[PDB]
């Protein structure tokens, strides 16, 4: 009832505000509008009078009251001010989202968010904001990041989510854990819960379609569950029965049983991929899942899948590991066909460098990881879970390195080394997020390798010495590497604080083609020396450019509104870039630090008197408390 | 930085100072880039000398050198430039002699404090060494010139540092230019001979700079030596072991103990220390590894004696006299 | 005044002192009599009195028939058990092995009291059966306890746990060790009398030997057993060093390490697996340096616990310190435990990597706090009851001015003569050497 009330009330309100009657009798419209208003008034009365003994706690009851009451009085759009109804409703939805016994489900929350955050209104200052303290921001940062991971969100909502994430990082210096995970094993373990089987996983995936679908999709899901539950009841399958009793609530477990009837022929309606170059079309997963599920008709859970795998969009990627595991576990003692085919194709799929094939390679790696956690029948140790498929772990390590999953790559590399008893270990070690791991790798010694270690280490004068030697010896011999040397030097000199020397090293260079290291170095120096006349590129993925544009606009402006607009554009673009996906940890932490810098800028731009000045200073002091022990790049 | 940011006028002076500093370290590329940026070159005579030391070190032989200047860097630069842009030894000798004459007239001019005086005398020394290697006719005089460099090293080890650094940098320029310019050399002096002599002169300068504890100059020298190995393998020279040992010494003197030890062990593993010029005995290499492994505690004192010290005594091959066996 | 303001920090000391030794007992008895007279602490001192009496009674009560090693007996069948349960129901206190932080506001009402006891208690293998009680507190958490009785000395273990906790607190003042959260995990020892105590049962750990001995036969069914290796090494205990080293090589060629699986089978998620393996390496490095500097010995598999929720090791039983271990009949001549399984838990990079850099950061922060470590050991020097030599009772229980010498050795291990890199290289060379590991006692399972 909570989710239904939220969704229905929101939809009703939007319909009440919208008024465009051209092919409708202009009086017929007033009739229906009055009818709708009275239904809204009656429903709001009913909800205010609602009280259930099934509420988990009194916290849930107060959440229900607040959600329903605020939703009854919201406007057409949402804002983030302090004391309005839209902001209280947004805060309630967010606070509920991060919990263990939550009222709203994903469809209802998505409807309410798309109704509020579709056209937003971010407060000018932050004293009028619904989240204004560093503590509320640390508390709500994870949920506000989970929220701005959609596509139906306006620009002002992304600016507000940027302000919240920046305040949270400036007050804690910690990345939300949603940004740090690299495998999908947490989703697969959240689904297949209770017993921990693939059947429960598929049943949760199908059950989630009944509530989050359009008429067709909900029909397909209800049909599949009806056939599954009826065949589990008739044939007395205890494993599948125990899966259903824990995946489905009781009302849906009862409405899926053809007790006094028989399953109708309208439900059970039926509908190369084992080779390379097939990994590149965006429907590889769907075709392969159908191909596999058709090969095991005796399993009822796989028999009803092709009608959902083909129609519903994005379902095959979510259900791929469960399907593969079900098939492989089924034909374990019979002739192992799927194992042979998949393990012969993996030799070609894992060695696949391509941009269109990266997103299916991620799914293959996650399937291998998921099979590593499922117990073989008749095993002595976890070392026999290497017999689900036959993976060449060096190839899987290289593949996971290409996709940017470095801890997964390290795990695969360790499994490979066990299988044996160093060109991929270098790429793993350079990028994995540990201060000391890199020094464990052995390589042949020379002045160049010591220079590489010193530049990884971000040393100061010590790398300046070796780089100056290399740079001189390459300028003298008219070598072409000197350009690269110059690039490195610039980097070194911008990690020390010597901005004048790096500036002079910048102008000299005339081929500015240094992937993105030179792009960021050309604007850090300009900001430090306060050179506010560079033409800044537009639509750039660099934090230095964003911060530079904010400060530049602060220089060349006579009114605070232009500066606020530029700051908000910066926050919005930074959040979109964080949502873009494939970023390793250093770039991620740089973007979060850009959010923090823009937020502090926006904080001091909005002071009105002395007391707020002193409060800003005190905020700086508390953040110092966190900074003393934090990472050095962020600080 | 603080003067560039505040649009202060002292930054120019700051830049001047920086140039000076960066030319006393050996970082010539950074000072070169600091030079072009500056556009009011009005820095009494500190900038005049700094504009030609850097050009000589980076071998930029197309600057228009002022005429009748009291600067030693300009004199030495004009000599080396004329060595670059000339097809006959007579033009080079004439330019060297003009340099000596002008330097002596300037020393006679009178009011010079001690640093300028010693700079002028070092310019005379550099021109004299240039004139000495320009006039070699066969191999025996080449070897006699090298021996002269060694005796002068004996004096240099304890001398003042400005004089030593100036003479040794000019000697490096001289040997490299002589190795490059094939038409200035005599008849029977092939390019392998000039290369080998250049390498030996550099290794000698590296010893001298190591005692003075000049880290950046040993770094510069070992880098510039490591860059000569590709062009030395095509002339038929085997100088990889001595040059890699110089690199290992630079590493050890900057504090990288494990990198130095690994580099010496790689020299010992894959290298033919017998058939190669600039000789390198296997027993001194083994004892060097043993000393460095003992200092870094990298292995137990029972394996140090079994892998490095007793193999060294066995490599002596019954010889119980000399400095190798003494070490 | 300390016992009045902070009762859960001084009253157990007073109880132990009451219930030059005669003068100390008399003075502690006078303080106890005065404690049971004032208004602030009057519902607290009787509680601790009665509760400690029944805890001691339960500790001393050993019956080979009523208490079988390995069983799980309900504590209501002995008269001691029923008296204990009743007395604990009538007197509510915080669990005696809970670590209470000192309150500046002098408010100890937020402390969980013992609500009830779980009906049963486990039993471990020994002569005087150590029994593992469980207590369900007010806030609903389970506090397990070892009620240890016999002839042991827990005051040594308690003093050394306090010293190790103080030094690990020193580690927090330096950037490199604080950035990595280098430190040790503590537990709580509470001596009741000279023959009994309460030890905190660390929550969700597993002893290192109890993981390693089944795993060795689960992953390598063709290797020797742990018992066969122990017996083969113990038979050649009265032979020349050459034969001992030959037997040790022969045994370890048929015994391969399996520690790397502890992380692949408790943490299958790669993100979590990496973080937990790093926790293991860092805590091993910190306790290795910290137990080299303080001569910590008796580091066999039953004194090292593996925390299978956070990955990080816990060292218990810290009483043989200050090099008392190389005085035993078969001396312990290694600086710390770094056998092939401890090192196998660290991955492709056996030592060079996290373990060596963390050893160096720890040892570099320790020799910059040599004044504070000197102060801690000096406070130890004015403790009349701390023994600086290992009494032949425990020396027989282990293998089937003394203050001035010990503190001087500690002070010369912290000397800045050698660099940290060279010191750590030497330590890791002598901790993993086969000629050092081959002549260790067979109960110190070095083959493992
Ligand atoms: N405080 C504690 N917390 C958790 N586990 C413990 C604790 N003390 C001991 N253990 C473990 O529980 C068991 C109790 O060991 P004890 O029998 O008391 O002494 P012991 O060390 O096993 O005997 P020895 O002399 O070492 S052979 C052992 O397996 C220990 O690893
Ligand atoms: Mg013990």
């Amino acid at each position: 009832l909570a989710g239904y009330a939220l969704s229905s009330l929101a939809d009703l309100r939007v319909f009440l505000e919208s008024s465009q009657s051209s092919t409708t009798q202009e009086s017929q419209f007033k009739a229906t509008k009055s009818k709708a208003q009275e239904f809204h008034a009656w429903f709001s009365k009913y909800l205010a009078a609602y009280d259930s003994p099934e509420f988990k706690d009194e916290g849930q009851k107060q959440a229900f009251r607040s959600i329903t009451e605020n939703a009854a009085h919201i406007r057409a759009s949402g804002n983030a001010e302090k004391g309005t109804h839209e902001s209280n409703l947004l805060l309630e939805i967010l606070k509920d989202w991060g919990r263990e016994n939550q009222l709203l489900n994903e469809p209802a929350r998505d409807v309410a968010l798309s109704m509020l955050c579709g056209v937003f209104n971010i407060p000018p200052s932050s004293r009028l904001d619904v989240i204004e303290t560093d503590e509320d921001a640390i508390k709500n940062g994870a949920v506000v990041w989970k929220s701005c991971s959609s596509q139906r969100l306006g620009g002002e909502y992304l600016a507000w989510a940027g302000r919240v994430l920046g305040r949270s990082f400036a007050a804690s210096g910690e990345v939300p854990e949603d940004l740090l995970r690299e495998s999908q094993l947490q989703e697969y373990r959240r689904l297949s819960q209770g017993v921990g089987s693939s059947e429960e996983g598929l049943l949760n995936l199908i059950k989630s379609l009944t509530i989050s679908g359009d008429c067709f999709t909900a029909g397909l899901a209800e049909a599949a569950l009806r056939t599954i539950v009826s065949d589990a009841i008739s044939d007395n399958d205890h494993d599948l029965l125990s899966a259903c009793q824990e995946s489905l609530p009781e009302p849906l477990l009862i409405a899926s049983n053809w007790d006094p009837y028989r399953t109708p022929l309208s439900d059970q309606f039926k509908v190369e991929v084992f080779s390379a170059r097939a990994l590149e079309n965006p429907n590889w997963s769907q075709h392969l899942a159908i191909r596999l599920a058709l090969s095991a008709p005796k399993i009822v859970t796989l028999r009803v899948l092709p009608p959902i795998l083909s129609k519903v969009k994005g379902f095959a990627e979510r259900a791929f590991p469960f399907v593969v595991h079900l098939v492989l576990a089924y034909q374990l003692d019979k002739q192992q066909s799927a194992k042979r085919e998949l393990s012969e194709s993996l030799q070609e799929w894992l060695n696949f460098t391509s941009e269109p094939a990266k997103e299916n390679l991620k799914l293959l790696i996650n399937t291998i990881l998921y099979l590593r956690t499922q117990p073989l029948p008749g095993e002595s140790s976890i070392a026999d879970r290497a017999h689900w498929l036959d993976v060449n772990m060096a190839s899987a390590a290289a593949a996971a390195t290409r996709c940017g999953m470095y801890k997964v790559a390290l795990l695969f590399a360790e499994l490979a080394a066990e299988s044996t008893r160093s060109d991929i270990l270098l790429e793993i070690f350079e990028n994995i997020d540990d201060p000391d791991a890199y020094y464990g790798l052995s390589q042949d010694a020379s002045l160049s390798t010591v220079l590489a270690r010193l530049e990884y280490e971000n040393d100061g004068a010590k790398s300046l010495a070796f780089r100056g030697a290399q740079y001189d010896s390459h300028l003298r011999g008219r070598d072409l590497q000197s350009r690269q040397d110059c690039n490195a030097l610039i980097k070194a000199l911008s990690s020390l604080g010597l901005a004048g020397l790096s500036n002079s090293l910048l102008q000299s260079q005339q081929s500015i083609d240094g992937s993105s290291d030179s792009l960021d170095a050309t604007f850090t120096t300009a900001r430090k020396l306060e050179i506010w006349n560079l033409p800044a590129p537009v639509n750039s993925d660099s934090w230095a450019v964003t911060v530079y544009k904010a400060y530049q606009s602060m220089y060349q402006a006579q009114e605070l509104d232009t500066v606020r607009s530029m700051v908000h554009d910066g926050l919005k673009n930074t959040v979109r870039h964080l949502s873009s996906g494939s970023l390793n940890t250093s770039v991620l932490r740089q973007q979060l630090g850009a959010l923090a810098a823009l937020t502090e800028l926006d904080d001091i731009l909005n002071v009105r008197d002395q007391s707020e000045l002193q409060c800003t200073l005190a905020t700086f002091e508390k953040r110092s408390k966190w900074m003393m022990s934090g990472r050095y790049a962020d600080v | 930085d603080s003067h560039l940011r505040g649009r202060d006028l002292q930054s120019r002076q700051d830049c001047n100072a920086l140039i000076k500093a960066l030319s006393s370290l050996g970082l010539a590329g950074l000072s070169n880039s600091l030079l072009q940026s500056q556009q009011s070159i009005d820095g009494s005579s500190d900038s005049l000398d700094a504009t030609f030391t850097t050009a000589r070190k980076l071998e930029i032989w197309n600057l228009p050198a002022p005429v009748n200047s009291d600067s030693w860097a300009v004199t030495v630069y004009k000599a080396y430039q004329s060595m670059y842009q000339a097809q006959e030894l007579d033009t080079v000798r004439s330019m060297v002699h003009d340099g000596l004459k002008n330097t002596v007239r300037h020393l006679s001019s009178g009011s010079l404090n001690t640093s300028v005086l010693r700079q002028q005398l070092g310019a005379l020394a550099a021109l004299t060494e240039l004139d000495d290697i320009l006039n070699v006719r066969d191999q025996s005089e080449l070897q006699c010139t090298l021996a002269t460099f060694e005796k002068r090293s004996k004096w240099m080890m304890s001398g003042r540092y400005a004089d030593v650094s100036q003479i040794l940098s000019c000697r490096e320029t001289t040997l490299s230019m002589w190795s490059q310019r094939h038409n200035l050399r005599a008849a029977g002096l092939t390019s392998a001979d000039a290369r080998l002599v250049q390498i030996r002169g550099m290794l000698l300068s590296s010893d001298i700079f190591r005692f003075h504890r000049a880290r950046q100059e040993t770094l510069n020298l070992s880098t510039a030596l490591s860059d000569l190995i590709p062009s030395c393998e095509s002339l038929g020279l085997s100088v990889d072991a001595a040059i890699k040992m110089e690199a290992a010494n630079a590493l050890w003197d900057h504090g990288e103990m494990i990198s130095s030890i690994r580099m010496l062990q790689a020299i010992d593993k894959d290298s033919s220390l017998k058939k190669q010029s600039v000789p390198l005995s296997r027993s001194d290499l083994l004892s060097k590894i043993g000393y460095q492994v003992s200092v870094a505690r990298l292995e137990s004192p029972d394996a140090i004696q079994k892998k490095y010290l007793e193999p060294a005594l066995k490599e002596l091959k019954g010889k119980i006299e000399g400095r190798e066996a003494g070490q | 005044r300390i016992c009045v303001d902070h009762p859960y920090h001084g009253m157990y000391h007073i109880w132990t002192g009451a219930r030059v030794a005669v003068s100390r007992q008399r003075a502690t008895d006078k303080i106890a009599k005065a404690l049971s007279k004032n208004n602030k602490v009057s519902s607290i001192w009787p509680a601790i009195d009665q509760t400690s009496r029944v805890y001691h009674a339960l500790a001393m009560d050993r019956d080979p028939t009523r208490y079988k090693s390995g069983q799980k007996v309900p504590i209501k069948n002995s008269p001691v058990g029923q008296n204990f349960l009743s007395t604990m129901s009538n007197n509510p206190i915080p669990p005696p092995t809970l670590q209470i932080e000192v309150s500046a506001n002098l408010d100890y009402s937020h402390v969980p009291m013992i609500h009830k006891f779980a009906p049963e208690m486990a039993i471990a293998s020994g002569v005087s059966a150590p029994k593992i009680l469980t207590a369900i507190g007010t806030d609903g958490r389970k506090y397990k306890q070892l009620v240890k009785g016999g002839n042991d000395d827990l005051r040594q273990d308690a003093i050394m746990e306090q010293v190790f906790a103080a030094v690990s607190e020193l580690l927090k003042l330096h950037r490199e060790t604080r950035q990595r959260n280098l430190g040790i995990r503590t537990y709580k020892v509470l001596p009741l009398t000279s023959s009994s105590g309460l030890i905190e049962f660390v929550s969700n750990t597993i002893p290192l030997h109890e993981y390693l001995m089944p795993a060795h036969e689960r992953y390598y069914p063709k290797d020797l057993k742990g018992s066969q290796c122990r017996k083969e090494i113990a038979n050649a205990q009265t032979k020349n060093t050459e034969t001992r080293i030959a037997v040790y090589r022969r045994v370890t060629e048929r015994f391969h390490p399996v520690m790397r699986y502890f992380f692949m089978e408790y943490f299958p998620d790669p993100d979590e697996w990496f973080q937990k393996r790093t926790n293991y390496t860092r805590t091993t490095a910190a306790i290795s340096m910290l137990g080299h500097v303080l001569g910590l010995g008796d580091r066999h598999g039953h004194n090292i616990l593996l925390d299978h929720k956070t990955g990080e090791v816990v060292h218990i039983d810290l009483g043989v310190a200050f090099e008392m271990g190389r005085v035993l009949p078969v001396p312990e001549l290694v600086p710390f435990r770094l056998t092939r399984d401890i090192v196998d838990g660290m991955g492709i990079t056996k030592t060079e990597g996290v373990f060596r850099r963390c050893c160096e950061f720890t040892l570099d922060a320790l020799r910059e706090e040599a004044a504070s470590i000197q102060t801690i050991l000096d406070s130890l020097r004015h403790d009349t009851l701390y023994q600086w030599s290992i009494s032949p009772v425990r020396m027989a229980k282990l293998q089937n001015s003394e203050a001035d010498r010990a503190i001087e050795v500690v002070k010369k291990k912290l000397s800045k003569t050698l660099s940290v890199m060279a010191t750590v290289n030497d330590l890791i060379n002598q901790a993993t050497s086969v000629s050092n590991l081959a002549v260790l006692y067979s109960g110190w399972a070095a083959y493992a």
